[PDB]
Parts: structure tokens; sequence; C-alpha cells
RNA sequence: AUAAAUUUUUAAGGUAUGUAUUUAUUUU
RNA sequence: GGAGGUCAACAUCAAGAACUGUGGGCCUUUGCCUAUAGAACUUAUAACGAACAUGGUUCUUGCCUUUUACCAGAAC
């Protein structure tokens, strides 16, 4: 479903936005996404980033009749220097 | 057009542009996103 | 050369807009 | 202290005033010109506008049906 | 470019100006079964004539 | 056979607030 | 009298692709038709500036506890 990993990815940056205000700051320098993510123990917040990703972005005025599958990657969030981080649908067994 | 002429006004020296003329040209190709991005802004700002 | 894949802009949206070809599906 | 008022204050009392000279963004000058004008199916048990008025309306029954739910 | 929101692939990128694209019929005419995919139709096409 | 990159900051909203602090003699 | 001035004042600078004056004829001064003369400056990938800022109001958004301060598109 892509409107709700585009929900996801906004949600998210607004709470992160949140712990930002709560300084005085968006300054995405400051907050490199290992203040945000390191467990409680090394304190850091412990947040589990389930938005990153890259979310596949096909061509809509199809996508409104075919399926056209996956042509591209929209980036979800971002970093600065970037590494990456894992997230939570992989450790998660699926239903089926 | 500043040179082919040979008669012509003054102008107020801050009107002189000397940095227009690169960012209107296209970006070559060697260069890192950082400069490639400043492009992009100052057409923006120019269309504008 | 946006091709109809992307955004209407990355002003509200929260990411940065960039698009990328997918290596993986092509055939 | 908090009282229902009985008045208002007449712009008179105003009008003998001296003035100031502040200047406000809203008076600048703006739009300094003018215009002129020239078989199965049988099987089961049962066998064969505009209200003056709110809370009465068909519309705002259809709401509160919706959102408080 | 901006009129159309386009970018030509160097291009500044601007905002909508038309923003309400979404409004659609479900409406037969341009449709699919109907309509022939040779050559894909980029931009700068759109840009130029 | 890809070259697609958003941001970034300042004030406002134990205590505020209020009160008295006349010294140097105005004619019988 | 000539040359000049980091001197001054007073006019004029965006439109039917476009200026002004004058003569003759008509309606009755405007105006219309015709004849005639002169036309600085600015204009066609359109314009006084082979340059480039801010403000107001009204809408659409973005920041998103609220007002300044703001995000980026539009109209006046
Ligand atoms: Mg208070
Ligand atoms: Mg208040």
């Amino acid at each position: 479903t892509e409107p709700l990993l585009d929900i996801l990815v906004k949600g998210e940056t607004r709470i992160q936005n949140r712990v930002k205000l709560g300084l005085n700051s968006k300054m995405p320098t400051r907050f490199p996404p290992a203040v945000f993510y390191t467990p409680k123990e090394l304190g850091g917040l412990g947040m589990i980033s389930a938005s990153h990703i890259l979310i596949p972005a096909s061509d809509l005025s199809w996508s409104k009749q075919t399926d056209t599958g996956i042509t591209h990657f929209r980036a979800g969030m971002t970093h600065e220097d970037e590494k990456l981080i894992p997230t939570i649908f992989r450790y998660i067994t699926t239903w089926e | 057009f500043p040179f082919n002429r040979t008669k012509g006004k003054m102008v107020r020296a801050q009107d002189v542009a000397l940095a227009k003329k690169w960012f209107l040209q296209h970006p070559d190709e060697e260069y890192p996103v950082k400069v490639k991005v400043s492009y992009q802004k100052l057409l923006k700002n120019y269309v504008l | 050369s946006y091709n109809g894949i992307g955004l209407k802009s990355a002003k509200g949206s929260s990411t940065s807009g960039h698009v990328q070809r997918s290596l993986a599906s092509n055939n | 202290s908090h009282r229902p008022q009985l008045e208002a204050r007449s712009g008179a009392k105003a009008a003998a005033y001296t003035p100031t000279g502040i200047e406000h963004a809203r008076l600048l000058p703006g739009h300094t010109t003018l215009k002129y004008r020239k078989s199965w199916r049988k099987g089961t048990a049962f066998g064969r506008g505009y209200i003056n008025d709110m809370t009465k309306s068909e519309y705002h029954q259809e709401f509160l049906h919706k959102h408080v739910r | 470019g901006k009129a159309l929101n386009n970018a030509i692939p160097g291009g500044p990128k601007f905002e909508p100006l038309y923003p309400r694209e979404e409004e659609e019929d479900y409406n037969e005419f341009n449709s699919i079964d109907r309509v022939i995919f040779r050559v894909p139709i980029r931009s700068e096409y759109k840009v130029a004539f």
C-alpha cells in the first residue's frame, strides 16, 4: 500500500521533529540518526524506525489502470552520510 | 553582447553580473552533486 | 526526465524527492 | 468586576483628541485609481423537504450519524 | 516547464500552478485498450511541442 | 545500460504586581 | 560663440502597433471622411534597468500549542 508508507514517512519525521523543536532546531546536522536510534541503554530514545525504506513510485497515471509493477523508487527519509537502518517489517514473520 | 559593440553607455557597477553566465550554461558532468544542486537553485531564482 | 514518476513537489512530503531508476525490474 | 456593558464608547470622545502621526502599513497607497462606469427464494420467514431547523434536518442527522457514531 | 509542472532533467523545479489534477472521471477515451505504446513520450517532447 | 537530492531561527505567551520612603523652618 | 559638469528646475516615457499639428468636406464642440507636414526617446525570443529587492490584501498549501517571524504557487 503506497499511501500508508507515505504516512509512515511523514508521521515518523513529525515525531523526530517534536524532539527536535523540543530544543530549538530542525537542523539536520545536529541530529544524526544515532541520536534517535541508539537503544535506551546507550542513551538514545531507542525508537524503532521503519520509515526509511525506499518507496515504490511508479507512474501513477497507468497505475490507475493496469498495476504496472514497480519501476522506480522515491527516497523515503534520509541521512547525511547514509549507512542504513534495519526496519521492523523484516523482523516479523508474515501471517501465511 | 558586451564586446562586439565598441560604443555604448555606462552601467552601475553592481549591475554588471559576472557569474550569471555560468549558471545559465549546463552544469557539465564531473561536478559533485553539491554544485549541481547549486546551479538548480540559481536558475529557480532566475526564472522567478 | 521527470516522466510522470515522482512527486508534484517535495515541499510537504518530508522526503527529498529523489527518484532513481529501479535496477531490478526491466524485462 | 465582570460587567455586561450597558453602553459603548462614543466616537466623539476620540474625536476631540489631538492626533499622533504614526504610520501604518495598510494605509500606504494602493489602488490609487478609481474606475468609472459608462424455489429457494420463498423459504424465509417474511412472505410477500427543507425543514427550517437543524437537529430535525436530514443532513444533520446523517452527520451525527457518522461522526459521533 | 513550470506551468505544466515538468522538469527538464538539469532544470529548475517549481510548484504545480494548477494543482488539482486528481479529479478524473472513469472515462473510455484515452484508455489503454484503445492506445498504441510505441515510443514512450518523455518530458522534453511535452516541453518542446 | 543511471546521471532526478525537501529542510536549517528569534522574541512573547519560586513569582508577577502594588505601597510608603520629607532632607533643606513662606511673615500675624 | 565653442566644449564641458557625478549641476538644478520643469515636461514626457508602454499603446487599435500605438505620436502631434494643419487644410478641406459632413453631422453639430466632440466626432467622422479626406488632404498635408513633422516626427526626440522606448519596444518583437517585445521594452524605460541585455539589471533585481521588499511590502500590502485576497486565496491555496507547508512548518504546526498561539502572535510576530516564516515555507512556495497564484491574482490584484
Ligand atoms: Mg500570561
Ligand atoms: Mg492569549
